């Protein structure tokens, strides 16, 4: 089990690095066309990794991020400044969850990220009314 | 014959390790190759003609001329089982698997909510067919 936990931390860091890079590029004024795919793939990878290890609370945060990014990719919602903002907050939150869970070899307590969940659910509802 | 030689093809390193670790516990299958992309899969397969069973991510993009899947289907006698990230029931994955020439499809295992019971059963059914 040492090896899979090591890989969770390493692969997770690469995925979150890619998530953050795409979001920072968008914040700097690069076009969504170049970044929504990489962003989706990074979040999807992070989600799948957490699912492998049964980390359902971590998984649920990544899943809601993926839903929001999917609305942009598939349902014609623009990648507006608010989406970018919420996902940057999500990337920081996921990074803290990664560092903690990798070390506890267990799922996180959801309390600290309930605010993020509310923000994601709110943006999802508002831009897909 | 015994054990059956398995190749795992999935771009997710966590899924390759998880499935490989599980196959270590089956006396009737061993892993002989793992690959993260189509060209690597071709490289390992073309060099390792004793492969009996290929487990292939249904989410992995096909090569532009589908050289890996074509080689596997047309130049080897390996059985091919697609791996799906969602429940197969209610998905398009069972139909997509048949269309691609795969011999079966099964949901990827997880440490979530036994562990590879369905996977082992499917692998065995395929080799006994
Ligand atoms: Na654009």
């Amino acid at each position: 089990m040492d090896e899979i936990w090591a890989l969770y931390a390493d692969d997770g860091a690469q995925a979150l690095d890619a998530m953050e890079a795409s979001l920072l590029a968008l914040q700097a004024g690069e076009d969504a066309a170049a970044h929504v795919g990489p962003l989706f793939r990074a979040v999807h990878t992070f989600k799948g990794n957490s699912r492998v290890l049964g980390l359902s609370v971590v998984e649920s945060r990544a899943h809601l991020c993926e839903d929001l990014i999917g609305l942009v990719r598939d349902a014609g919602v623009p990648m507006d400044g608010e989406i970018v903002e919420i996902l940057l907050f999500a990337s920081d939150t996921l990074r803290a969850m990664l560092e903690e869970t990798a070390a506890s070899r267990a799922d996180v307590e959801g309390t600290g990220s309930e605010a993020l969940m509310d923000q994601l659910r709110s943006k999802i509802a508002r831009c897909s009314r | 014959g015994s054990p059956y030689n398995v190749m795992i093809v999935d771009d997710a390193a966590m899924m390759r390790l998880y499935i490989a670790s599980f196959i270590k516990t089956l006396p009737d299958f061993k892993v002989v190759a793992q690959a993260a992309n189509g060209q690597e899969a071709l490289d390992k397969l073309a060099a390792q003609p004793n492969v009996d069973l290929i487990l292939l991510d249904i989410e992995m993009p096909v090569m532009d001329g589908m050289e890996f899947l074509r080689h596997a289907k047309l130049k080897t006698r390996a059985k091919i089982c697609m791996l799906s990230s969602v429940a197969v029931s209610g998905s398009p994955h069972a139909a997509r698997a048949r269309e691609l020439g795969a011999d079966g499809v099964v949901a990827k295992p997880s440490g979530t909510v036994k562990t590879g019971g369905e996977l082992a059963r499917t692998m065995r059914t395929l080799m006994a067919a």
